[PDB]
């Protein structure tokens, strides 16, 4: 009976997201001095250099996390996270210009990773 | 993963059935359903979704399916649904409602709402969302009428007036052709949509067709010109030739006819009745009867709305002080059509709210007395029997309609104007819930922001006090040019009128009135017999007596206002 | 806050009713403004109490006497109004003839 | 006949030698040198000199050499020294600085500062003058904030919004051609100069290109558009082509990089550094680095300016409301930097100031915190050994470069504003000494008062109370166009922009940036290796550590605001 | 005076607190501008007395409780923010959940 | 109330020294936009209340003292003018170094 102008009365249950997208979990390091944020839909493969886990695992996925939240990594860190798979064209243009096509050219997508020291290439 | 409800709607905004408090009314709206792809949902700030290569596409230019703005997130509340959509807007019109965003990596995005480097983000996350209101009766008296407009959530008035003249004063009329081009002139200068009403008063066609050519967007038949056979019907005969609206109030004192005889001149033909209950005018007792006829579309003024226990001394009030400006006032203030008044507006019988803004009536209370007057029916009905999953969905939607598409179509401007649809001019208003038909937090024009309650222009950020309605970049400049539309006939169109005037505002064109009737409003669009008993004042409603009684309180008032 | 317009004018009305009711308490006749000002702002505070229309009708015609003001005021004031918000919404209270 | 130097002082203002105070502050300026004639000073009023036959010229017609306006003893404060001198203005530009009058009877006279028929006179015995500020981080968000920069001396606004949007609200961006069309538009009824910047986001050149083709007048990197080594790429190269400014604010969260990834994006290539220190954005925690590259024109924005007890605590606070804006904040706010960033502004080693308006800055405050600033370091670190005669001059043109010349260099539009210079455009401010820094008496926008402190209307005198800041005839209807300049791009100009949308105001072209860097800063040219402790977060310049602490209370505080 | 316009606009603030307060002086509860004015003109009247920052930031969850107020007024307040000035310079104090 | 631009810019100033003499009351010394309110409202309730300009010309030294006052405060008033509306009409109050 008390009113709160505006309020919300939520209908019960909870909200999947990324259903029905295959899920992998993966360990990554911050080998940097300094921290790194990773925001929900930046193309995996493509974070900071320092992170060290295996590259190829990022490649046409992002991060399982709610929309518009980050994974934080302190100098050093390591642990694991859950990825999902990119949805749409599956295509990623700019960042880090390690893709500029589709997400299918895994060895194009390492190879300029390798040359341009981003950790954890083959 | 997934989250709960809880977190889910305090982070995006509610999804499909949860329910939302409109202020601090009884009236609970629920999401009917949402355009989103889960964990794809569009969001704007550090480490947010759109971003370069991300939910915003790096490749397109502009043409490219790229929008100009994108509203996030937001609760459409609207006669065609109350829904979660992201809203895309281009060149100044509604281009998209869906899920916006960028198809390289998302899924479910509408082919036309990319966000690519042209586009501007507005989070409408934890807001509603609703057209601009629309205000067919206004009197053009004093120009500080327009902010108190648009802090109510109204973007376009229809109406007439010179400034504060008696004539202006009294009717919503324009008179004549230089008067019409002196305030198109003024419009320029206004930020609100606008379209001008000339007199509807003559014997000869001439006299009142050279308004419709001169740029009035309709006309208005009013008592105190003299509301009589011959002016009911010539001004008919000029809106059936030059598709434009005639609303009329009519002749209070049963001078030259009672109802019946006015409904002879009207003869048929499609007419707006303005104030239908009569409080603000027309035959005494009985006018509210127009409100069950096909080719009648009725709207009501804001003071009698809703029925409440001020209600009638402020009328009494109203009417001394016309005895005091001496107009014949020695019947006119009916309790038992006020009452009636609250439900006719509960059945869908009077279409339409409009404010009658400064001669009897509040310029920013047209939203505002809406949503008061649904929340006392259900506090006084109950739920109507359409309703649903305890939701106020129905009522709601028959109410919004009241103030947005109804005038619209009453006017022949719906093409441009009126709803939250696809082709639309980007009118649109973000509420806050806790705000929601009190005090608008953004008021879009066009697609640029024109209005918002926003603080300290010194400050560090714009959230520290005082926080109050102030004019935004959409008034500055040339802007307040592109972001508003002046609404004429066509013929004055045809002719030329808007090159011959310098007028650089939009112009839009008045059309698809006269072939319309009350089937055409929306959620309201109930014809009937209204019975007006000349010695009680009881009102039935194909023999049934209508009744109800005034509140002691409403909500959307006294925790709001300062004054 | 969120004020509107009405609401940034009005703060104005509770102003001069301030300096007005300074004036008077100490010993000034008031002036044709100050008058308005004083019955304005004494409606407005009465809405805001919660008050009638028909209580302020009554009230505003004993809130200012003759001997309160200039000679000529009470004869220039016929009539004093203000819109306020009530707890049943904004209403309009007429004053006729205020001071006599 | 001799005139003791107290009474010269205060008839003429003061001469070689002589020392003035800046407000509260401990700071001493010295009079450098005099243009004057001794006992041919211009003046004007009863009984005065600049009367027809006498110091008034009554032979030349305007073109003769004669003035529009002359500024008759004038104390100027600027990067190219602190002097006396009048100064001549004729087609809103300033042509003479010198001594002015009438060659028929005085010595001395500039031969272009004729006083005659065509003349209007400002006394600025008694004042300071300097240039009009150039504000380069600039969020368009409430119009209101045009009067709060123009009366603490801000003449120029380069930045980016749409009004209220949370994109405007985040970033300086006016994104893509249809949000920059119509800012322009807008443009043309704030009474200031400015210029527009585009999003510099995208993997493709031309989603970006297209933006200033459209009329932007340069770009801002942001991180929440995604501040990646893709766009950071792009925009140089669209930036290089079009010889436009880019602004960045990188990526704090340093998630595609850190700051030496994006040094490696910038690739040598000239670029703005927005708020420097990092509290205002910018990779955590060392993006204060940025500020020692012979590359980079580095600025601070003003909240952290300087550093003071409630500084942190403020600064908290706002990534608190950050939180609940809910932008991925559980580092940022750092005393170390902010200590350091005092400092750096003393040594010369950051160019600029700016206020980042609104998002988080203060729009009326660029002036003032630059001098709270250079007071607080003669507090602390005493007199610069450049100093000499016991005055402040060295530390007072170092710090007046950083809100005046330093801003026009790096965005290209030095040629029209930023100083006061034969041939650069009249925006020139008036201050009492007593309020130097605080609030501006005059504002003059392009040879005509635009904005001053000036008291009732209604007086017999402009002088009585109440005296506050308001719009003077330089803002009202069409001189608004002529004394104000919209900034564009070379190629929006070549395209015929103006034109195409019906801009009025004087249009000012964007050049020779890309050609310049730090050593191009005026008395802030300082390179070096700025090493920020990641651990520890202390600074180091080429090695040696740098340590201040706050201060309690301030100068151009309390003794001036009503709150 | 040279005010400028902030100094303008907030004189406003300070007025509505006083008509604010003078309505809780007759015993009203009071409503959402009401209670934000309040608070408001409490944070820059204590920014001019010269306390710190963190002290508004404490007192100012003590100036209104939920019994000075109309229902639902605390649950409408999230936050209140004033900019003022300190001893040390303009700074922003922002009030989290001021009325429980 | 008819109020002309004059009357209401003036409301401000009446405004300003209300807030002024409430910090002098609770023991602040008064700033510069502080102490020109106080002594402006002095000037204009002096013209309202009959006062003749010669005597508001002496009285209006006396209103505020150097210790009621921040440092520097006396020196940076040179002048303080009022203009107001006196029983013979509108006249020009200057108060030549109000403060010493
Ligand atoms: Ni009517
Ligand atoms: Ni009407
Ligand atoms: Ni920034
Ligand atoms: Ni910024
Ligand atoms: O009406
Ligand atoms: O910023």
């Amino acid at each position: 009976n008390y009113i709160v102008p505006g309020e919300y009365r939520v209908a019960e249950g909870e909200i999947e997201i990324n259903a029905g997208r295959e899920k992998t979990t993966i360990r990554v390091s911050n080998t940097g001095d300094r921290p790194i944020q990773v925001g929900s839909h930046i193309h995996f493969v493509e974070v900071n250099k320092e992170l060290l886990f295996d590259r190829a695992e990022g490649i046409g996925r992002r991060l399982n996390i709610p929309s518009g939240t980050a994974a934080r990594f302190e100098p050093g860190e390591e642990m694991e996270v859950e990825l999902t798979e990119l949805g749409g064209n599956r295509e990623v243009f700019g960042i880090s210009d390690l893709t500029n096509g589709s997400v299918d050219n895994k060895e194009l997508i390492l190879q300029r990773a390798k040359e341009l020291g981003y950790k954890g290439v083959e | 993963m997934k989250i709960n409800r809880q977190q889910y709607a305090e982070s995006y905004g509610p999804t499909v059935g949860d329910q939302v408090r409109l202020a601090d009314t009884d009236l609970w709206i629920e999401v009917e359903k949402d355009y989103t792809t889960y964990g794809d949902e569009a969001n704007f700030g550090g480490g947010k979704v759109l971003r370069e290569g991300m939910g915003e596409n790096g490749t397109y230019t502009r043409t490219e399916n790229v929008l100009d703005l994108l509203l996030t997130n937001a609760l459409i509340l609207d006669y065609t649904g109350i829904y979660k959509a992201d809203i895309g807007v281009k060149d100044g019109y509604i281009v998209g409602i869906g899920k916006g965003g960028n198809p390289d990596i998302m899924d479910g995005v509408t082919p036309n709402m990319i966000v690519g480097t042209a586009t501007e983000v507005i989070a409408a996350e934890g807001k509603i969302v609703t057209a601009g209101g629309i205000d067919t009766h206004v009197h053009f008296i004093n120009p500080d009428q327009v902010d108190v407009a648009l802090a109510n959530g109204i973007t376009t008035l229809f109406g007439g007036g010179t400034g504060p003249a008696e004539g202006s004063k009294a009717t919503t009329v324009t008179p004549g052709p230089w008067n019409i081009e002196k305030m198109l002139k003024s419009t320029e200068g206004l930020p609100i949509n606008v379209g001008i009403l000339g007199k509807g008063h003559g014997s000869s066609i001439a006299p009142i067709m050279e308004q419709i050519d001169a740029g009035a967007a309709g006309l208005k038949i009013h008592e105190d010109w003299g509301a009589t056979p011959a002016s009911i019907d010539r001004s008919l005969t000029v809106a059936d030739e030059a598709d434009v609206q005639v609303a009329i109030h009519s002749d209070t004192l049963n001078e030259a006819g009672f109802l019946e005889d006015t409904l002879r001149a009207i003869n048929g033909r499609v007419i707006h009745s303005f104030h239908v209950e009569g409080a603000g005018g027309g035959h005494a007792p009985d006018i509210m009867a127009m409100a069950g006829h096909p080719n009648v579309l009725p709207s009501s003024t804001n003071p009698t709305r809703p029925f409440t226990v001020n209600t009638i001394d402020e009328h009494l009030d109203m009417l001394m002080v016309c005895h005091h400006l001496k107009q014949n006032i020695p019947s006119r203030i009916r309790p038992e059509t006020i009452a009636a008044e609250d439900i006719l507006h509960d059945l869908g019988i009077i279409s339409m709210m409009s404010t009658d803004a400064l001669a009897m009536g509040r310029a920013g209370e047209m939203v505002l007395r809406t949503w008061q007057t649904a929340d006392k029916m259900k506090k006084q009905r109950g739920p109507l029997a359409e309703e649903k999953n305890g939701s106020d969905n129905f009522r709601a939607k028959r109410y919004v309609s009241k103030y947005t598409i109804n005038p619209a179509i009453a006017q022949g401007i719906a093409h441009e104007v009126g709803s939250i649809e696809e082709g639309k001019f980007a009118d649109l208003v973000l509420w806050e819930p806790k705000f929601f038909g009190v005090k608008a937090d953004r008021v879009i024009k066009g697609g640029i922001i024109a209005y918002a309650q926003i603080g300290d222009p010194s400050a560090s950020i714009p959230t520290p006090q005082p926080v109050m309605g102030r004019r935004m970049y959409g008034t500055v400049g040339d802007l307040i040019h592109d972001t508003n539309i002046t609404f004429m006939s066509k013929s004055s169109i045809q002719q030329g009128v808007p090159a011959k005037l310098g007028l650089k505002r939009r112009i839009g064109t008045v059309k698809n009135c006269r072939n319309i009737g009350k089937k055409d409003m929306k959620w309201n669009d109930v014809t009937t017999d209204i019975d007006i008993n000349p010695e009680t004042y009881e009102v039935k409603v194909d023999g049934e007596v209508l009744t109800c009684e005034p509140v002691k309180e409403l909500p959307m008032a006294q925790r709001y206002f300062l004054f | 806050m969120h004020l509107n317009p009405a609401e940034k004018e009005k703060l104005q009305i509770f102003l001069a009713s301030e300096l007005a009711l300074k004036r008077k308490a100490r010993g000034l006749k008031l002036n044709y403004p100050e008058a308005v000002a004083i019955i304005t702002s004494f409606i407005m505070e009465g809405a805001r109490d919660g008050k009638t229309v028909a209580m302020l009708m009554e009230e505003g015609k004993h809130v200012l006497t003759r001997d309160d003001v200039m000679e000529g005021v009470p004869e220039m004031i016929d009539d004093i109004q203000a819109e306020a918000t009530f707890p049943d919404g904004t209403k309009l209270v007429t004053v006729h003839n205020p001071i006599s």
